[PDB]
RNA sequence: UAAGAA
RNA sequence: CUAGAGUAGCGAAACGGAUUCGAUACCCGUGUAGUUCUAGUAGUAAACUAUGAAUACAAUUAUUUAUAAUAUAUAUAUAAAUAAUAAAUGAAAAUGAAAGUAUUCCACCUGAAGAGUACGUUAGCAAUAAUGAAACUCAAAACAAUAGACGGUUACAG
């Protein structure tokens, strides 16, 4: 699949998802943040291009529902910036971007 | 966005509103009345039928 | 209410002109609002094409001008306000018709003086079985006056190989109603009224495939 | 309230069996009318043979006079009614069941609102 | 079922594996379905307006619009329960279409119920082809039958010349039995002119009916027989 | 009253999950600024008023007489097979009601969780209320008035 | 009753339709002019 | 507009109707509207429906109540017979005035029978047809039953039936009879009765 | 600035 | 259970007859208490929809059910219930207008066992009911579903 990804480092904003019995927390971090997560999501990160990712796993700790519910959270669960803005018509900024020229 | 939400009734609307409700009301009674009055009538045509000595 | 309202679909920006009494009669508010909202709308990233319509939608797009207030503005000598008027107009015209992004104007119903203008300059115009096209302006002593000499010698089909069929309609002011506007070029699509709700929501949702560029 | 009483008389004098019931009937339209009560119908049924072979008190009958009386009594006198119905050795089978008056001041009896005619006003036209 | 995702985003899950490079290729409908784009919306959409009899859906009329009394003498004061019920479903439920033709097609073939033993062909052969003037019922490429009676009424009503349905429906009736009866005659006197010159027919309806009715009847006695003989036993 | 507002939201997402184009929400001066705000910051398509059958065509004036009978008409936009207005959730609750100063509210949309609410997301607008008027956030943090944070609609 | 209601609205409804007298019979009696009318012919009968 | 054209198009002229397409009762009239297709139309399946016939049709006459049902089938009978009584009749010749000069319901005249007007001479190589003369079947002992020509009439004798009535007894039926139709009134159900003499 | 494992 | 009536049938207990290696059981016979009524005490049930109450909302179909029409026909509209579902939820089974989307208030839970036990208290004529521990021991214990095996499990064939 492709995988939405923020400055191709992290996901977009924050992720509150439910897959069965799994809730995945996972949240945008700075750069030079690490992988902050659990082992699983680690590595679907070091394949993914994921850089910058915390998060917290709760309920159902089960490794193939973690696995397979971490991706549908990275697909289903994230609009860019640029559905956003098109869906409401407005502009949407990063300011860190801009600061920097 | 400019205009009031709710606007006031005013007092003839208001004196206007209370003559129909009061007519309602009383219109309702006098009906009731009516067909009293008429259920008495038609056993007052067949108390002829009625024992009561 | 505003004499032109400005909304949303999705994609598209929509302009529809709101003066139903007098048959969406253009102005210089009118014209300078919608020469302002056109050059925010030039360079947000987020619209793909205006949409220009009217609120009174079966009887009148645009019903001219309204140079009654022009002939006021010069029997009180206010000549200034007629010159801000036509500034505005032509300038609006001139906008419209270098426009970058697609405009797609909706001409169901009568179709006069500024309405052409607003009209003719676009690639995207549609006549209706309701489009009275027209271009009145020798009777009240006028030219036309909204770049019609320019545009009517070129986009006109039959007879104009030396503008003299763009000659007989702006001279003549011969009514050209619903599918000969079309066939006569003046209108470059013939779509019947029914349908236009349905194809501003088709045209509220296309987007550039890749690359986003509108333009 | 209206009533509907549906008595079985007993037929003991075979020459004259209507006798009896008769008799009931004017005890308890005397009873109803003296005590501020009215009678309104006081239709009567035939003499019918009974399903079975009823015994009230101590005597076994195989036959009756059905009658039926619709009258106008308060809830006391009516269940005063009923008390002397049922300690009768005449009556073989008693009953006395309502007839709503919440609709119309005058109703007819449940065989003639069977038979179509509601009140009392169309079986007397 | 749920709203699926996946047939109209083809081209964008293909331009995803042709960046990454796992699809070499272009496929052939890819700058087509790109020019092309799909609806991918898929919402339900209210409507306001009957398309069969005008009838506006979605109109709330207040007490206001009500200052006189009704039927029953008693003028209106406040709004009634159903008023005040949200009526959002009504704006999405597809309208019951209602044309009174069909009142008046009913009608007819209630009056007229051997006119249902007509056989009669709902195969089209092109609704815009139909250029009828019903100023008249006979019309070219069509048959008589209850829809010219009807739609000659509904022409009459149209044009003022009768007030009352009724009549116009009468008087369409008449044409109706006039051009039968022409139909009729034609019928039987064709069949005699055709006798009188030596027309020599095999079998005709009533020796069609006849033959059937035997073939039937061989089989019913056959049975008959054999359950009267099984009965015996 | 925020038991209308939470019974407006939960309406929103259950219109958005069916994909109805048009809905009506309560008739009242919160609902109608709420839907105000939506529609200026581009989660509705049109906002209108009418009754309970329908939007109105041409202005009907509110009166007590008609007063029961109003709702706000509100369309959902939809696009590339999304809804526009995907979750719409209060954060100020009828039984725990939180009012912010302007600092805390300039912390909560620079990142930081402020009394257990999460930080304003990269598309996600927070509405307040400050003096019977509702705002977006950011609004109220240009103009430095505290308030009460009202929803999350993303 | 009935007479007054009805009679009421009658006058009402035609005042506001031709609105000149309506005009005649405001400088007579001394959008406001909408509510204004109803208690002068309200005060009328 | 779409609806314009729907009211006017050829399934909304077949009027609405439920009536039970197996009916065990009396037919006195036809019921429904016998639909028709051209052999063309038949070879794919096509009626002018909403769905295509089985292909265990090769009648090309039926009737129907609803064009799709909760059972996903159309409520279909493969069957177009009213249409040889009525035309049966019309070779009897018999006659059955309304049809010359808020709603009413009542059958007007003949339905739809028959519209020949009463007198008038059948001109043959013979001569004029003095009597008409129509195959039968007589029923069942009873003025006698017989079914002739898709309709029960009533048969009255010259003088008493043959030895043949007596001989056959409820295998009547299975032999021809000619018959004399002497006149064909209707009543207020919509039946007709024929009187006829066996000959 | 929130990681889990047997 | 306490009093007072009643007690035909049924029937704890008890006494016998069978059955059985044994019968303390199933089966059979007599049959007290109880089951019935009146006045009370007691306040527990798988007292179950194993599903607290209220409010707003969300896609369909089919049945009834009850009103309101309109002329049996409108396969008539508006409500409730029932049945099957979409979506949604869920460990699933499944729920399905709630086990969905939300809001408000209350009750309750926090491994198994010890234990609904002990002790205390309150109430009750009593039986008991309510309230309700801890030590000790263990890495268990449970739910849904899956595939088998088995059944003094069904039906169909050969
Ligand atoms: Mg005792
Ligand atoms: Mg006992
Ligand atoms: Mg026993
Ligand atoms: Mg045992
Ligand atoms: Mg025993
Ligand atoms: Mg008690
Ligand atoms: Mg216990
Ligand atoms: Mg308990
Ligand atoms: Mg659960
Ligand atoms: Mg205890």
């Amino acid at each position: 699949k492709e995988i939405p990804r923020y400055e191709n480092r992290t996901i977009y904003g924050d992720i509150d998802f439910r897959y069965h019995g799994v809730k995945l927390h996972l949240r945008s971090a700075k750069p030079g943040f690490g992988l902050r997560v659990n082992h699983v999501i680690f590595e679907i990160c070091e394949c993914a291009g994921i850089k910058d990712l915390s998060g917290k796993v709760y309920k159902s700790r089960n490794d193939m529902n973690i696995a397979k519910g971490t991706i549908e959270a990275f697909t289903k669960a994230q609009k860019t910036l640029d559905e956003v803005a098109l869906g409401r018509g407005k502009k949407l900024v990063d300011v860190r971007k801009v600061y920097y020229s | 966005m400019s205009q009031p939400l709710l606007r006031n009734r005013s007092p003839e609307e208001s004196e206007l509103l209370k003559l129909k409700r009061n007519y309602n009301r009383s219109l309702l009674n006098f009906q009731a009345h009516k067909k009293k009055l008429n259920e008495l009538l038609n056993l007052y045509h067949v108390a002829n039928e009625f024992i009561v000595t | 209410a505003p004499p032109v309202l400005f909304t949303v679909q999705d994609t598209a920006r929509v302009i529809t002109l709101n003066r139903p009494k007098k048959l969406n009669a253009l102005n210089a508010e009118m014209s300078e609002s919608m020469f302002k909202t056109l050059n925010e709308y030039a360079k947000s990233d987020t619209t793909n094409l205006v949409i220009l319509k009217s609120s009174n939608r079966p009887r009148s797009f645009c019903a001219g001008g309204d140079v009654a207030t022009v002939a006021i503005f010069n029997f009180n000598k206010e000549f200034a306000k007629s010159i801000k008027f036509f500034t505005d107009e032509y300038s609006l015209n001139f906008q419209i018709a270098t426009y970058l992004k697609p405009i797609v104007t909706f001409m169901d119903g009568i179709t006069m003086g500024g309405g052409v203008g607003l009209s003719i300059h676009t690639p995207f115009r549609i006549a209706t079985e309701n489009t009275k096209w027209a271009m009145p302006e020798m009777d009240i002593g006028f030219f036309p006056d909204v770049g019609s000499t320019f545009a009517l010698p070129r986009i006109v089909t039959l007879a104009n190989s030396n503008s003299q069929m763009a000659l007989y309609l702006c001279l003549t002011g011969e009514v050209v109603t619903g599918a000969d506007a079309y066939m006569l070029g003046l209108a470059s699509h013939y779509v019947s009224s029914e349908n236009l709700d349905a194809l501003q929501k088709r045209l509220g949702e296309i987007s550039p495939p890749f690359n986003n560029d509108p333009q | 309230m209206l009533y509907e009483l549906i008595g079985l008389v007993r037929i003991t004098n075979s020459n004259a069996p209507k006798l009896e019931a008769k008799e009931l009937s004017s005890t308890i339209g005397k009873l109803i009318i003296q005590n501020r009560g009215v009678v309104r119908d006081i239709v009567p049924m035939g003499i019918r043979y009974l399903p079975k072979i009823m015994k009230k008190d101590q005597e076994k009958h195989f036959r009756a006079y059905h009658f039926l009386m619709l009258f106008d009594s308060s809830a006391a006198v009516q269940s005063e009614i009923l008390r002397t119905l049922k300690k009768d050795p005449r009556v073989i089978r008693s009953s006395i069941v309502k007839v709503d008056l919440d609709k119309q001041l005058d109703r007819a009896s449940s065989l003639h609102r069977s038979l179509g005619k509601k009140s009392i006003l169309e079986l007397v036209n | 079922m749920k709203i699926q995702t996946n047939a109209v985003n083809v081209l964008q899950r293909t331009s995803a594996y042709l960046k990454s490079g796992l699809l070499k290729e272009t496929p052939a409908w890819y700058n087509v379905v790109a020019s092309i784009p799909p609806s991918t919306k898929f919402t339900r959409e209210p409507r306001f307006k009957n398309p069969s009899n005008g009838h506006i859906i979605g109109k709330l009329v207040d007490v206001t619009e009500q200052p006189h009394a009704n039927n029953k003498g008693l003028y209106k004061t406040r709004p009634n329960s159903s008023d005040k019920r949200v009526g959002v479903k009504r704006l999405y439920r597809p309208p019951k279409l209602t044309y009174v033709e069909d009142r008046l097609r009913s009608l007819f073939y209630k009056q007229h119920p051997w006119e249902l033993s007509r056989p009669k062909i709902l195969v089209e052969n092109e609704i815009g082809d139909e250029n009828y003037d019903w100023s008249h019922m006979l019309q070219i490429g069509r048959p008589l039958d209850g829809e010219s009676v009807i739609q000659r009424t509904m022409y009459l009503i149209k044009t003022k010349q009768y007030g009352d349905m009724v009549e116009a429906y009468d008087h369409a009736r008449y044409e109706f039995y006039a051009l039968r009866m022409q139909e009729e005659t034609e019928q039987q006197v064709a069949l005699e002119e055709a006798e009188m010159f030596g027309s020599l027919f095999g079998v005709s309806a009533i020796e069609h009916g006849i033959q059937k009715e035997q073939e039937v009847l061989d089989v019913w006695e056959k049975k008959v027989v054999e359950e009267t003989e099984l009965m015996a036993a | 009253s925020l038991v209308k507002l939470a019974n407006t939201c939960a309406h929103l997402q259950n219109c958005s999950k069916v994909r109805v184009a048009l809905t009506s929400i309560p008739y009242t001066k919160l609902q109608l600024q709420f839907a105000y705000n939506l529609y200026q910051q581009g989660f509705l398509s049109s906002l209108q008023k009418g009754s309970t059958m329908g939007p109105d065509k041409d202005f009907v004036e509110v009166t007590p007489d008609n007063i029961s009978t109003r709702r706000l008409w509100v369309g959902l936009k939809y696009r590339d097979n999304k809804p526009v207005l995907s979750s719409c959730k209060l954060i100020s609750k009828p039984n725990s009601r939180i009012h912010l100063p302007m600092e805390d509210m300039k912390k909560l949309c620079s990142g930081v969780t402020i009394r257990n609410i999460k930080p304003l997301q990269p598309g996600e607008l927070i509405l307040v209320r400050a003096h019977n008027n509702i705002m977006d956030i950011n609004e109220a943090i240009s103009k430095k008035l505290d308030g009460e944070v009202l929803c999350r609609v993303k | 009753q009935r007479s007054l209601i009805d009679r009421i609205q009658t006058r009402l409804s035609e005042l506001l339709s031709n609105d000149l007298k309506c005009d005649q019979f405001l400088k007579d009696h001394g959008n406001i002019k909408k509510n204004l009318l109803r208690k002068h012919v309200m005060m009328d009968m | 507009t779409l609806a314009e054209l729907l009211g006017r198009s050829r399934i909304a002229q077949v009027a609405n109707n439920h009536k039970p397409l197996t009916y065990t009762g009396k037919k006195f009239h036809p019921t429904h509207q016998i639909i028709e297709t051209k052999p063309s139309t038949l070879y794919r399946q096509e009626w002018g429906l909403k769905s295509a016939i089985p292909s265990k049709i090769k009648s090309r006459y039926l009737v129907y109540n609803d064009l799709d049902t909760l059972e996903r089938i159309t409520t279909f009978e493969p069957r177009g017979g009213t249409q040889w009584n009525r035309l049966r009749f019309q070779e009897m010749g018999v006659p059955i005035n309304p049809f010359f000069k808020k709603f009413n319901t009542e059958i007007i005249g003949t339905g739809g029978l028959s519209y020949s007007l009463p007198g008038k001479l059948k001109n043959s190589p013979n001569g004029v047809i003095q009597r008409t003369v129509v195959p039968g079947r007589i029923l069942n002992v009873v003025k006698w039953l017989a079914a002739i020509g898709g309709f029960v009439a009533d048969v009255v004798f010259f003088q008493s039936p043959p030895s043949s009535f007596n001989s056959m007894g409820d295998f009547i039926r299975m032999k021809t009879f000619l018959f004399e139709i002497l006149e064909a009134s209707m009543e207020k159900n919509g039946s007709v009765s024929m009187h006829a003499r066996l000959l």
